[PDB]
């Protein structure tokens, strides 16, 4: 089992989308009824849902906002009447130390909620979050959950989709700060997806429904196989030790209007599509520290060998030099089509990411000389009297880049 | 009520089929179409087998037994409803009506702690009787079936 | 068996809407006719009612009032006929010594009612008593009938659904008068529900018949067992024994029109939410004396066990150090809808209560050094000398504060 943390209008909608695709690819009904069709149904539900007297299904999922408008929206959805009242949650009335603030306020009702869901579940494996680290609600708001989560259970995972903000394009004004400051508490509690607007979009383009869409199914394609049981990689705690900043890729990414090229799609080709930057969604002799192959559909185990034969000999891809892939399968849901004979989703950790942060802290020391923007910050209690905060965040976040 | 004989019993003919046969005629005795002929033709087909075959003994057998027993308890429930009666037996032997105990524990208590005499075994049965009316429990049926006994002098 | 003594405009409606939820559960109609659908009931009877020659039923109810407009308007009811004209009784023509007072002057008709009705039934169990402490009506009725009860009949339980006044709200000037003299006599003769306006209007919101709706739901679930014969808990006094000042909460308090969100409700979610401080309708490492749990519904004594040992291990609650809960099961009516799977009432005695008092006496100290509005009382017999009164029944709450 598992539960998710959504917060901002990024992780709202994001858990918007990320449910429409689990709905349908579980045969849950809108309503939270099951269809007639999937009454026998061998999938597996209690990793991402929890089945009711009204027979109804309702999501492991809590809704957190300092705003009412996204939620509101939703809740006018045809997908509203499934989520679950008791654990949505709204204030009731755009800055990181606002949002830990306000975190630091309503500490009592949000882990009342947590607590209530985490205790319907008998093998609770860890946790999910999806938020944005620029603007004020996910990066302020996430760093308080961490802190008081990671103090809390001990002996949870953590796991994020953390969306990193534009760059070629100059959207939050004091976007650096709460960046680094997020960056900070997930380098510090962090268990274990990077995320990027910048090459998201470019490669949706070579609205916020369709970005999201795909991030998504990136979600539901990794948690595939631990929906879906079947003889490898059988819990989540699998996929971190395969592995342990992350990034992703998948092939078939493709619109509803692009099946008409209904390419004789291999094992191979799609795995070796996986390695190219390109289809990396996120934007020194720069390496690989781990690459994991998830696999949709028919699959022979020596078309495997063979690609994985025929790539290393290649070299397409080079590794740390000081310690010595995997590719597992999985099978697709037996509802969608399968406009594609077999599909890859790729999560790998490169050593690149480390860029990133090189930027964000460019950003932020291209301000901290001149302390633009603070006058906010020094309002609440966190930076009412000095931003220590801030000079161990920036040499943390220092450190990890020395360390990669 | 029969028995069963083993110091008797042909070698070849295991005591599981013996127990089908005890089971299937006492059936019959106590209970006092074309279920009847058809399997007299099965028997006395039997006779003509010139090789006792205990391979084919059961395949008769079983049926004949599978049949009364498929009418037996088309009786024991549906007509002679063992539901009621059972519902009957978890109610006042198994305490399953204990509101009924709690009153006559209430009234019958000092006339058991002395030591049992040879008129004590009446003078409860009143206070039982005095008890299921004292629960509004009013039905002559099942009332006078229900006798508490006194183990008295031995 | 059982009788009720309802006193002021508060107690005569609590019985009024108490009835009304005990004839819904019961299949007895308005009038005193008994439905169709349940002529063959299994439900007991005899504990409120007693049947009539004409089949109607009637309650072992009493009307009690200082003034005639409440009883009027429930007589213009459609259960206005339902009730005995006989026991009701009005005065023909807001102060606890006044109330005390006409007690003693109207002691033989009270008591003629009283000893009429008890008559009536063979094996009564004790007594119920509703009423508000705080107005003048039920704090000096209630006193004298507690009175010269515990004088009259010296083996026979004496309940009492006592309302407390609300104090965030600035109802009665005189209230804590009224209210230290009524905790004295309850002390002093009474057997065994506090109950507060401005908690339990706290969890309704987050009319009086709403309110008092919930209130007779509290009291109808805490009698459903002995209503129900089953196995254990067959009768008041093992309900008392087992617990001994007290509190309660009931889960399923839900809206008619909050029957929305089915959820899938086990017995250990319910038993869990009835231990929150959130539930207990009223408002030093303070801990519990005594828990108990009354579920309704299909109900499993395995899940019982777990949740019971899940909780014992998890802690979530304290108890006395020098001294060693108890679950009961019951059976809901088969008449009114089962819109909760399973559901859950708890009754327990903790500690912390003793604040309420300290509350009152700190309201009453605040006044008694001043004389504050002491010219009425100065004007019945009672306080007609001196208030040495007022003086004892301090010195016993204080004494009670100290025991707890």
């Amino acid at each position: 089992e598992i539960i998710t943390l959504q917060l901002g209008q990024c992780g709202n909608q994001i858990g918007f989308e990320f449910w429409k695709q689990l709905c349908a690819e579980h045969g849950i009904s809108p309503e939270g009824i099951v269809e007639e069709f999937a009454t026998e149904g061998t999938d597996r539900k209690d990793v991402f849902f929890y089945q009711a007297d009204d027979e109804h299904y309702i999501p492991r999922a809590v809704l957190l906002d300092l705003e009412p408008r996204v939620i509101h929206s939703i809740l006018n959805s045809p997908y509203a009447k499934l989520y679950n009242p008791e654990n949505i949650y709204l204030s009731e009335h755009n800055n990181w130390a606002s949002g830990f603030s306000q975190g630091e306020k309503i500490h009592e009702d949000i882990f009342d909620i947590i607590d209530r869901e985490a205790d319907g579940s008998d093998s609770l494996e860890g946790f999910v979050l999806c938020h944005s680290i620029a603007g004020g609600t996910g990066s302020g708001l996430g760093s308080y959950l961490l802190e008081r989560l990671n103090d809390r259970y001990p002996k949870k995972l953590v796991q994020t989709y953390s969306v990193f903000p534009n760059q070629d394009e100059m959207d939050v004004v004091v976007q650096p700060y709460n960046s680094l400051l997020t960056l900070k508490r997930l380098t510090q509690n962090a268990d274990c997806v990077v995320l990027d607007n910048t090459a998201l979009n470019r490669i949706a383009t070579d609205s916020f429904s369709q970005i999201n869409q795909l991030v998504s199914t990136i979600m539901s394609a990794s948690t595939t196989t631990l929906r879906y049981p079947g003889y490898m990689n059988n819990d989540l705690i699998g996929l971190i030790a395969s592995l342990i900043f992350l990034m992703t890729g998948y092939t078939p990414l493709t619109t509803d209007q692009s099946v008409a090229s209904v390419r004789k799609t291999t094992v191979l080709d799609v795995m070796r599509r996986l390695l190219q930057p390109k289809n990396v969604m996120v934007s020194t002799n720069h390496c690989y520290i781990a690459i994991l192959n998830i696999i949709q559909g028919e699959v022979d185990p020596t078309q495997v060998h063979k690609s994985l034969q025929r790539i290393r000999e290649r070299k397409l891809a080079n590794f740390i030099p000081w310690g010595p892939i995997q590719v597992a399968l999985s099978r697709k849901s037996p509802y969608l089509p399968s406009a594609h004979r077999v599909s890859g989703l790729m999560m790998a950790n490169h050593t690149s990411i480390s860029s990133l942060f090189e930027r964000t802290c460019r950003q932020y020391d291209k301000l901290r000389k001149r302390e633009a923007f603070l006058e906010q910050f020094r309002k609440e209690d966190m930076f009412k009297d000095n931003f220590d905060e801030m000079d161990t965040s920036r040499e943390i976040v220092q450190q990890l880049i020395d360390e990669y | 009520q029969f028995s069963l004989r083993v110091e008797i019993l042909p070698s070849y003919i295991p005591v599981r089929v013996a127990e089908k046969i005890l089971f299937v005629g006492e059936s019959v005795q106590m209970f006092e179409k074309n279920q009847e002929d058809t399997f007299a033709a099965e028997l006395h087909r039997l006779k003509q087998q010139p090789l006792f075959s205990l391979v084919d003994f059961e395949q008769v057998v079983d049926r004949i037994r599978s049949t009364v027993a498929e009418h037996l308890w088309k009786l024991m429930v549906e007509e002679s409803d063992l539901l009621g009666q059972l519902k009957i037996i978890k109610d006042f032997y198994l305490l399953g009506r204990g509101e009924l105990f709690q009153a006559f524990i209430d009234t019958a208590q000092h006339m058991l702690k002395t030591p049992p005499t040879a008129v004590t075994e009446h003078d409860v049965n009143v206070a039982f009787q005095q008890s299921a009316h004292k629960v509004l429990l009013d039905d002559d049926n099942l009332l006078p079936l229900l006798h508490l006994t006194i183990e008295y002098h031995g």
